[PDB]
C-alpha cells in the first residue's frame, strides 16, 4: 500500500530509492514512462518555476535591471518582447538546451550507464549531493511549481500587487 | 471551458465513452471489473477514453450550439 | 538569597524583602533579579551624576554638537529633559543605538550567561579599561561590591526624585 | 490522558467529574487529551482577554504612540472593543505572526499531546532545534523560572487553581463582550463594555 | 462491518464505539434513521425546485400548493391544522409502523438489524453478498444525503435558496 | 578550510563557532573553504573601501591633475560616492584591468583555496610563473616585508585581528551607502557623506 495514497498500492518502479519518493503515483505513469525522464522533466520544471517565481517577485517589487521597461511581472513578458533585449535570453537557454538536455535525453533513453535525471554534476561550491539536499531540492521545486501555477493566475485574474489577491493581506488573514 | 453546460455536457461524454467502450473485448459495460481494467490497461484506458469523450463532446457541444439548444 | 551580597547593617542582617519575591524565585530568578538590580542601579548612578555635573554650574562640552543643524551644547539648556529634548533626533538615535549594542553583546557574547551559571552584571569590556581593579584581594572586591550597589540604592532614589521635581512640583524638599 | 487520569475536579462540583452531557465517558481517551488541551488554551486565552479588556474598559493605555501616524489614546478612543480595528494594519499583522509561529512550533513539537505527551503543556522554549533558524533561548513560559523554588505537590495545586481561574475566565470574557453587545445582558457592567 | 468500507475504513476519530462497543447498535439505528430522513429531505428539495402539485393547499385559508417556496419559507407558510396533521402523521408512523426500538432507548432489536423496521411486506435480498452491498450503499446514501441536506438547510437559511449562488 | 580548524572564532560570541544558520554544518567542507576566501575577500575590499570612502568625504585630495584637463577637486566636488562617476572611463578602465588581472592570477595558482590550499591567502608575487608575462617581484601582500619581522603566533594574532577588522569594515561600507541611498537609515553620517 502506497503511503500516501493508502486505498491502492504503490508502483513497483517508485520504490524507495529516488529522492522525493512518497508513494504518490495513482495512474502509474512510471510503467509508460522511464522514470529518469520523468525526473528529469520533474526536475527541469522544479528549476525553472523556482527561478520563475524568485523573479516574478523580484520584478514585482521594483528590483530593475537599467535601461528596461519599468513595469509589473505581468506586463514585462510584453514589455521586453517590445524593446528587443529578449532573445538574448533565449540564446543561453537555447546553447544549454542543445548541448546539455539533449545528449542528456538520448543517455537516458539509450545508454544503461549514465547519469540520473536532472543530475548534470553541478557543483561548483560543492555544497553537497547528499540525500537530504536532494530532498529539499525536490519539495522546494514542487512547491515552487504549484506556487507559481497560484501567482501567474491570480496576477492576471486580479492585476493587483505582490499578495495577487483581490483584498490584499486581508485574504490570506480574514482578521484584518 | 466556460460554460457549465458545456463542462457537463463534456463530463457525461467522457464518462459515457469510458464506461461504454472496448479494449480487445474487456469493458465495463461487458461486466469486466474496474480493478481488471485498470491492471490490464493502465492509464491508456483513461487516455483512449477520454480522448475520444474529447471528440465526441466536441461533436455534440458543437451541433448543439449551431442548434441552439445550448 | 542570603549567599548573595548587597545586605548590610542598615537593614539588620537580613535580606530586606517584604513582599517574598526571593521567596518565589529560583536561583536563577535570583540571578535575573540581581542583573537587573545591577543594570538599574549602574544606569541611575550615571543619569544622576550626568543631572548634578550638568544643572549644578559645571562646564558643559565646548563645539557644535550638530554643525550642519546649528545645535550647540551652551545651546542645549542646562535643564533636565530640556536637554533631551533638544537633542537630535539622530543623535538620540546614535545613543539608543549603542546602548542597545552594548547589551545584545553583553546577551550573546558571554558565554556563562547569569540565567544559566555564570554571574550577574559582569561585563569586560567596558570594566578598568586601563586596569584599575587587577590587582585587588577578592574579598576587598566584595566589600566594594557591597559599596556599589548601596551607593547606587541612593543614586536611583535620587534620580527618581529628580524627575519628580521636574514634572510634579513640590514632590521633593531641597528644591 | 484519561477519564481521571487529569487533574481538573473541584469541590464545587463536589469532586466528581461535571459531565452532564457525558462526553468524556463516550470519547477515547486521545479525545480527552484533545479536550483538556482546547479547554487549557481557551482558559489561557480568556484570562489573558479578560484582563486585557478591563484595561481597555478603564482606559489605561501606555504612554506614547503605537506608530508615527496613530498614537496609543487614538487606537482606543472607541472603547474596547472597537480597538482592534483601530490597531495598525502591520501591528496586527505582526502579532498574527508572531501567535502563528508559538503555535506551528507547539505543534511541531514531536512528543504530541495527543500522540503520546502532556496535554497542555507546549513547549517552553519553541523555535529551538529547527533547522535554518534561530532565536534567543527565552522561555516562552517563566522565563525567570519561578518554577524552581515549586514542589510537584505545589505545581499540582498551582495548576488547579489554573484550570479553575481558566473556566471562570471563560465566561467573563463572555460575559463582557455580550454586556458590550446586549446592554442589559449582564448586570454590574458599566457602559464601557 | 456494514458501513466500514471506502476510502476509509473505520473510521471512528474520536472513538465513540471503540470505547463503547455496545453502543454501536444504537449508533447504527440512529445513523440509518438520520439518512433515511435525509434521503427523503434532499429527494424533496430536488423535487419542489421543479414540480408543484396543483390545487389548494386549504380550502379555509387563501394558500395553494404553488404560493409556497421551497424551503422554511415554504414549511412557514402552511395552516397550522396542516402542520399538526404532518406531526401526527410522522408520529403515527413512526411509533407504530416503524420504530426502531422495540422498547426504550438502547435497546434496539438483538434478533434484528439495527434499522430493520420494514414489516413482512418487503423488498428483501436472499443472498449475504448482495444484501451487504445494498446495505452498505444504503448507509453511505444516508451519511452523504444528510451531509448534502445540512448544506441545503443552511443555504436555505442564509439566502432562501437551498441552490448557493454560482 | 574546516570549520573548526579556521581561526574565525573569537571573544565577540563566547569563543564559540558564530553560526546561528545551519550553513556551515549543511555544505560539505570545500563550500567552506570558499566562503572562508570570499569573507576574507569582501573583508580586504571593504577595509580599503571604507577608508577611501572617509577620506572622500573628508576631502582630503592628491595636489595635482588626474588628465590633461581634469582635477582630483574637480572629480571630488560631488562627494565620494559621485567621484567614481566623475573619474575618466579611460582611468577606471585601467583600475578595472589590473584588478582583472590580479584575479585571474590569484585563482590561477594551483594549490587552490578550494583544492587544498589556504583558504584567504592570496599567493604573492601573483604574476610569477606565467608563461608569455613579465613583471618585476614585488609582492602583492607585505611588498616591503613587514611579516618577516613576527612570530608564527603573532601572525595568528594578527590573522584574527584582520578578520575582525575586516567584518566591522563590511558593516562600515555598507552603512555608508545605505546612508547615502536612504536618508537618515545611518546616523552620523552628515551632508558631506
Ligand atoms: C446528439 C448530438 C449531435 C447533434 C445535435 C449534432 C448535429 C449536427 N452534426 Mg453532428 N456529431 C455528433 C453529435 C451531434 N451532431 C457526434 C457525437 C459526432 C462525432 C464527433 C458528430 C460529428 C459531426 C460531424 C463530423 C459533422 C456533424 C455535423 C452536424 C450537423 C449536420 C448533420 C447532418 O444532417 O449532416 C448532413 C447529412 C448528411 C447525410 C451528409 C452526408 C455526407 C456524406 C459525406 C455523403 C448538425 C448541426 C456536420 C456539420 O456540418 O456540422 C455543422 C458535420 O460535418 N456532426
Ligand atoms: C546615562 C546617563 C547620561 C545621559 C542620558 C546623558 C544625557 C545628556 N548629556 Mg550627559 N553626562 C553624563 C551622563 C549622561 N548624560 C555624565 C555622567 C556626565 C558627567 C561626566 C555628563 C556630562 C555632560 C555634559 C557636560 C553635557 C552633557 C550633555 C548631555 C546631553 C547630550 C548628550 C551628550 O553629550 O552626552 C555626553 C555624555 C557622556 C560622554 C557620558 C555618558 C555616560 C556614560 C556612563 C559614560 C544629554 C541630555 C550636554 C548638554 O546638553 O548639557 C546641557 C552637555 O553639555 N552631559
Ligand atoms: C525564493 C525563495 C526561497 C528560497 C531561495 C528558498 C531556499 C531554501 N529553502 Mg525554501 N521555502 C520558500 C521559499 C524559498 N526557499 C517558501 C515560500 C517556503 C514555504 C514557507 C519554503 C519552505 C521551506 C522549508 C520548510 C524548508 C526550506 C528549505 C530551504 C533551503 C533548502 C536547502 C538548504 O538546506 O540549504 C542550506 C541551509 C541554509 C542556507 C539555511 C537556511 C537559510 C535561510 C534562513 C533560508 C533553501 C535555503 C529547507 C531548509 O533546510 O531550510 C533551512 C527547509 O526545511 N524552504
Ligand atoms: C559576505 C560576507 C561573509 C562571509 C562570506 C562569511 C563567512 C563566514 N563567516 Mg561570517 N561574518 C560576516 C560576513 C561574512 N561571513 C560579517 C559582516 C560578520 C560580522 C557580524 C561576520 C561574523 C562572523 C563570525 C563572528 C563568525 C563568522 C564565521 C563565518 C564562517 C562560518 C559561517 C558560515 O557558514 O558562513 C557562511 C556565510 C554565507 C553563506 C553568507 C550568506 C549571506 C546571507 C545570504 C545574507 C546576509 C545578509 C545580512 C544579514 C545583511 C546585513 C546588512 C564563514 C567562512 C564563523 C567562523 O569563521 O567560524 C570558524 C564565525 O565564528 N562570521
Ligand atoms: C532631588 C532631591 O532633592 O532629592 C531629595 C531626596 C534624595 C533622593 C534623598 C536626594 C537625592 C539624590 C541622591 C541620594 C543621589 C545620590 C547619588 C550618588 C550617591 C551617586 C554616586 C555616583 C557614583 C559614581 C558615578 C561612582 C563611580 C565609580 C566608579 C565607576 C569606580 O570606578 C569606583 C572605584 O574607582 C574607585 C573610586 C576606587 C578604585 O579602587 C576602583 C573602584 C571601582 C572601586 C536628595 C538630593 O538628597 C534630596
Ligand atoms: C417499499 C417496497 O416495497 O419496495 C421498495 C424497497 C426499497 C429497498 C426501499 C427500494 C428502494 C429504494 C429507494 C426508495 C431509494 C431512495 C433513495 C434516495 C431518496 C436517495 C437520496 C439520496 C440523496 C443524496 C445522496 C443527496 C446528496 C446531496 C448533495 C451531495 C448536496 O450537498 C446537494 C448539492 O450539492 C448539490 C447536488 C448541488 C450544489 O449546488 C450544492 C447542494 C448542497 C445544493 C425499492 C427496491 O426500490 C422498492
Ligand atoms: C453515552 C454517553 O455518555 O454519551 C453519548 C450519548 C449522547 C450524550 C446522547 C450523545 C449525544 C447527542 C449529541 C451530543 C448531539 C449533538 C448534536 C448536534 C451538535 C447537532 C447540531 C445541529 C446543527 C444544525 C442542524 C445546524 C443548522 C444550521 C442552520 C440551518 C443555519 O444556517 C444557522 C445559521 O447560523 C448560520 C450558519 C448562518 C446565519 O447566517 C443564519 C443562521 C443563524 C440560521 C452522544 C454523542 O451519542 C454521546
Ligand atoms: C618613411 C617611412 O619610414 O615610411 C614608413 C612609415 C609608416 C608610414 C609608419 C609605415 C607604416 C605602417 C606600418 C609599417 C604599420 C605596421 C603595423 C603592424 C605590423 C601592426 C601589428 C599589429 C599587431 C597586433 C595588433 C598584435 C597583437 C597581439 C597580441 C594581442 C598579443 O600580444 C598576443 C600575445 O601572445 C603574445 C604575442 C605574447 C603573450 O605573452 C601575450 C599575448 C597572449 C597577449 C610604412 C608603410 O612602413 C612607411
Ligand atoms: C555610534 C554609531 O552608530 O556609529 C555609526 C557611525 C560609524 C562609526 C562611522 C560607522 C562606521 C563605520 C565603521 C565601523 C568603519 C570601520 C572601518 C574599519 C574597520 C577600517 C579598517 C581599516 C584598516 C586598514 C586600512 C588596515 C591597514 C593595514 C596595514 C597597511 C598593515 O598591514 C599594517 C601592518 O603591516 C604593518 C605596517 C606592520 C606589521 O607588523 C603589522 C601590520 C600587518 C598590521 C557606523 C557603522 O555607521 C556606526
Ligand atoms: C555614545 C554615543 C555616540 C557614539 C559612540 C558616537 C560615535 C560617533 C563616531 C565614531 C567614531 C562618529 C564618526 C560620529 C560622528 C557624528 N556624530 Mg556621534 N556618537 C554618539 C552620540 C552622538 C550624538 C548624541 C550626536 C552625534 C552626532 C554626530 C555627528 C553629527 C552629525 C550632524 O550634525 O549631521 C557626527 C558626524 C550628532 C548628530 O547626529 O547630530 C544631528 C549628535 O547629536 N553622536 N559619532
Ligand atoms: C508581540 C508582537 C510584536 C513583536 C514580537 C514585534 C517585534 C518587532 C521587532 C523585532 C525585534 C521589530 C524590529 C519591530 C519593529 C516595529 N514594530 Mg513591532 N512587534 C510586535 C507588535 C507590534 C505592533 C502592534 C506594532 C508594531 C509596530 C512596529 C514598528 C512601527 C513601524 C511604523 O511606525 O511604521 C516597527 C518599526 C507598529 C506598526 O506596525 O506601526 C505601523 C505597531 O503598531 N509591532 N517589531
Ligand atoms: C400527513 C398526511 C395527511 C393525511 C394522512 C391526511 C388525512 C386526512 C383525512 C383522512 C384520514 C381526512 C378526512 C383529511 C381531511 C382534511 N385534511 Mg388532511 N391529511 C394529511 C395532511 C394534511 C395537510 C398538510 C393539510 C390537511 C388538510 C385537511 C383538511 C382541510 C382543508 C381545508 O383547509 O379546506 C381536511 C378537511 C389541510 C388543513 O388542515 O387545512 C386547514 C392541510 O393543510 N391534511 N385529511
Amino acid at each position: 500500500k502506497s503511503k500516501s495514497i493508502p486505498f491502492l498500492e504503490a508502483p513497483p518502479a517508485l520504490d524507495g530509492t529516488m529522492a522525493g519518493d512518497k508513494g504518490f503515483d495513482p495512474m502509474r505513469l512510471s510503467e509508460v514512462v522511464p522514470i529518469q525522464w520523468a525526473r528529469e522533466a520533474e526536475l527541469k520544471h522544479a528549476r525553472i518555476c523556482m527561478l520563475a517565481v524568485v523573479g516574478w517577485v523580484a520584478v514585482d517589487l521594483g528590483f530593475t535591471v537599467p535601461y528596461a521597461p519599468q513595469v509589473s511581472s505581468l506586463a514585462a513578458h510584453d514589455a521586453a518582447v517590445e524593446k528587443g533585449a529578449f532573445l538574448f535570453l533565449l540564446f543561453p537557454i537555447a546553447v544549454v538546451e542543445v548541448l546539455a538536455g539533449i545528449p542528456k535525453c538520448f543517455q537516458i533513453m539509450n545508454d544503461p550507464n549514465a547519469a540520473p535525471g536532472g543530475d548534470y554534476k553541478f557543483d561548483p561550491l560543492g555544497i553537497g549531493a547528499s540525500a537530504d539536499m536532494q530532498e529539499k531540492e525536490i519539495s522546494n521545486g514542487r512547491l515552487a511549481m504549484m506556487a507559481f501555477s497560484g501567482i501567474v493566475t491570480q496576477a492576471a485574474l486580479t492585476q493587483a500587487p505582490f499578495p495577487y489577491t483581490y483584498n490584499g493581506m486581508s485574504d490570506l488573514v480574514p482578521v484584518l | 471551458a466556460y460554460s457549465i453546460p458545456k463542462a457537463f455536457i463534456m463530463m457525461f461524454c467522457n464518462v459515457l465513452v469510458i464506461s461504454t467502450m472496448t479494449i480487445q473485448g474487456k469493458g465495463l459495460a461487458k461486466g469486466t471489473p474496474h480493478d481488471e481494467m485498470v491492471e490490464s490497461f493502465g492509464i491508456t484506458w483513461l487516455l483512449a477514453g477520454t480522448a475520444l469523450g474529447h471528440i465526441v463532446g466536441a461533436g455534440t457541444i458543437l451541433g448543439c450550439s449551431t442548434a441552439g439548444i445550448l | 538569597v542570603a549567599d548573595m551580597e548587597g545586605v548590610g547593617p542598615e537593614t539588620g542582617n537580613k535580606v530586606f524583602d517584604p513582599l517574598g519575591l526571593a521567596k518565589i524565585a529560583s536561583p536563577e530568578t535570583l540571578a535575573w533579579y540581581r542583573a537587573a538590580e545591577l543594570k538599574h542601579s549602574r544606569v541611575a548612578m550615571a543619569a544622576v551624576t550626568g543631572w548634578a555635573w550638568v544643572s549644578s554650574g559645571g562646564p558643559l562640552f565646548p563645539g557644535y554638537l550638530s554643525i550642519d543643524q546649528g545645535i550647540t551644547f551652551e545651546s542645549l539648556g542646562r535643564d533636565g529633559y530640556a536637554a533631551w529634548a533638544a537633542v537630535p533626533e539622530a543623535g538620540k538615535f546614535q545613543i539608543l543605538g549603542t546602548i542597545g549594542i552594548l547589551e545584545l553583546l553583553q546577551e550573546g557574547s558571554v558565554k556563562p550567561h547569569y540565567m544559566a551559571g555564570g554571574t550577574p552584571g559582569k561585563v569586560p569590556l567596558l570594566w578598568d579599561p586601563l586596569g584599575f581593579t587587577t590587582k585587588l584581594s577578592a574579598d576587598t572586591l566584595a566589600t566594594k561590591r557591597t559599596s556599589e550597589l548601596k551607593n547606587g540604592r541612593l543614586a536611583m532614589i535620587g534620580v527618581m526624585s529628580l524627575v519628580s521635581a521636574h514634572f510634579i512640583p513640590g514632590s521633593v524638599p531641597l528644591l | 490522558a484519561f477519564v481521571d487520569s487529569i487533574e481538573g475536579v473541584g469541590e464545587e462540583t463536589g469532586n466528581k467529574i461535571w459531565d452532564p452531557l457525558g462526553i468524556s465517558d463516550a470519547v477515547s481517551d486521545e479525545a480527552v487529551m484533545w479536550f483538556r488541551h482546547s479547554e487549557l488554551k481557551h482558559g489561557r486565552v480568556a484570562m489573558l482577554a479578560t484582563v486585557g479588556y478591563m484595561i481597555g474598559a478603564a482606559g489605561i493605555t501606555f504612554p506614547g504612540e503605537i506608530a508615527k501616524g496613530v498614537t496609543f489614546a487614538s487606537v482606543g478612543a472607541s472603547g474596547p472593543y472597537a480597538a482592534w480595528d483601530a490597531t495598525p494594519t502591520a501591528g496586527k499583522l505582526q502579532i498574527l505572526t508572531i501567535i502563528l509561529a508559538l503555535e506551528w512550533a507547539a505543534e511541531t513539537k514531536k512528543p504530541h499531546y495527543m500522540r503520546g505527551g502532556v496535554p497542555g503543556k507546549i513547549d517552553q522554549l519553541p523555535f529551538e532545534g529547527i533547522p535554518g533558524l534561530w532565536a534567543p533561548k527565552i522561555k516562552f513560559w517563566d522565563p525567570l523560572n519561578f518554577m524552581g523554588a515549586l514542589t510537584e505537590e505545589q505545581k499540582a495545586r498551582k495548576r488547579k487553581s489554573e484550570l479553575k481561574n481558566g473556566r471562570l475566565a471563560m465566561i467573563g470574557i463572555i460575559s463582557f463582550l455580550t454586556g458590550h453587545n446586549i446592554p442589559g445582558s449582564v448586570p454590574a457592567l458599566d457602559s464601557h463594555f | 462491518e456494514l458501513g466500514a468500507t471506502g476510502p476509509l475504513g473505520y473510521w471512528d476519530p474520536l472513538g465513540f464505539s471503540t470505547k463503547q462497543p455496545e453502543r454501536f447498535a444504537r449508533y447504527r439505528a440512529v445513523e440509518l434513521k438520520h439518512g433515511r430522513i435525509a434521503m427523503a429531505a434532499c429527494t424533496g428539495y430536488f423535487v419542489q425546485s421543479v414540480l408543484r402539485w396543483p390545487g389548494y393547499l386549504s380550502t379555509s385559508a387563501g394558500v395553494k400548493f404553488s404560493d409556497l417556496p421551497n424551503g422554511i419559507a415554504g414549511f412557514a407558510k402552511i395552516p397550522p391544522l396542516g402542520l399538526a396533521q404532518i406531526f401526527l402523521f410522522i408520529g403515527l408512523m413512526e411509533a407504530f409502523t416503524w420504530p426502531f426500538y422495540q422498547g426504550g432507548l438502547g435497546k434496539v432489536p438483538e434478533g434484528k438489524l439495527p434499522g430493520d423496521v420494514a414489516g413482512d411486506l418487503w423488498v428483501r435480498y436472499s443472498d449475504p453478498e448482495v444484501k451487504k452491498h445494498k446495505l452498505n450503499v444504503e448507509i453511505n446514501n444516508g451519511r452523504a444525503a444528510m451531509m448534502g441536506s445540512l448544506g441545503m438547510l443552511m443555504h436555505d437559511h442564509i439566502l432562501g435558496t437551498w441552490i448557493p449562488p454560482g
